[PDB]
């Protein structure tokens, strides 16, 4: 979660 | 070629989403999932440790920016949305903007018209403040989560948007109707975007390259290989020659701008895939960097021959 980059 | 190797000359013994130098580059601030924006002056760190300011945060850190004229002014952006303007002497939230309807990731103070600031969200908007005033004073509805927002450095009307729709957003911000140029290229998320210079932006993507694009042109450059970065934001530095970012291997990398694989690399029992580099910044146009990884130890490392 933290720090995990997102997708769309 | 002039390097080949990372030396460490100062260490800090979770995660650390930014480390920031300020104006001056003399005093540094770190930011991340433990809701403290800690202030440290570089000049101790290197000659010794304890932060000379600290502020607490409701929420999980994700960017900070220092202003470029009120040297004692520090922007964040929190997991809750907020970007709020702080004053480290007096450590009171001077604004609280509170717009954002989801994660506000990035956050930028313009160099040349300081009481402008722009931020960047999952609810898919950029926004522009000025300090000065509680509204924003441009709203910018994209498609796709805004991972990060940068304002060119010669203008305040230019910003780069890297999106999770892959593409990289650049913006005159006199006429938002359509962006100036859309730059594709990465096969994923862009997560980061900085500029070398007034034409050149670099970027960052966990499709595991860097990015160089010339934005006076509108071409691409050259792509970067060698890191690891397929999930993380690993962070992204840029100076007038040299790109940094981390890697999912729990190394720094650093590349020349003009050379596609790095010339030089360091390593922060658990594999090297357990830990990642978080936040990295240069110290200006000089061989020195702050680093910081998801352990939350921050090292001061110098490109050396």
């Amino acid at each position: 979660g933290f720090g995990v980059v997102p997708s769309f | 070629t002039r390097y080949s190797r990372l030396r460490v000359i100062a260490e800090i013994r979770n995660i650390v989403s930014s480390i920031e130098f300020d104006r001056d580059d003399e005093l540094f601030a770190t930011a991340g999932v433990s809701r403290c924006i800690k202030v440290f002056d570089f000049s101790s760190v290197v000659n010794e440790q304890c932060p000379i300011v600290e502020m607490s945060t409701r929420s999980k850190l994700s960017c900070l920016s220092w202003n470029k004229h009120e040297k004692n002014h520090i922007a964040s952006s929190d997991y809750e949305g907020i970007v709020t303007v702080w004053d480290v002497t007096t450590r009171q939230s001077l604004m609280e903007y509170e717009e954002h309807e989801k994660r506000a990731w990035s956050v930028d103070f313009s160099r040349t018209e300081p009481s402008m600031l722009v931020s960047g969200s999952d609810d898919c908007k950029v926004k522009v403040w000025c300090t000065r005033q509680e509204a924003s004073v441009i709203n910018i509805d994209m498609k796709a989560n805004i991972c990060c927002v940068k304002y060119n450095p010669g203008s305040s009307n230019y910003i780069a948007v890297g999106s999770a729709d892959h593409h990289i957003h650049y913006y005159d911000l006199r006429n938002i109707s359509q962006p100036l140029h859309v730059f594709s290229g990465h096969k994923k998320a862009v997560s980061y975007v900085k500029f070398l210079s007034n034409n050149e932006l670099a970027s960052a993507s966990t499709d595991s390259t860097l990015r160089l694009w010339d934005v006076k042109d509108n071409l691409p450059v050259r792509t970067f290989r060698g890191h690891t970065n397929e999930k993380n934001f690993v962070g992204l530095t840029v100076n007038s020659e040299y790109l940094a970012c981390g890697s999912e291997t729990n190394e720094v990398y650093v590349y020349h701008k003009e050379i596609t694989r790095p010339v030089t690399s360091h390593r922060f029992e658990e594999e090297a895939g357990s830990y990642f580099i978080s936040a990295v910044c240069w110290k200006s146009d000089s061989p020195t960097m702050l680093t910081a990884n998801s352990q939350g130890t921050i090292k001061v490392l110098v490109l050396a021959a």
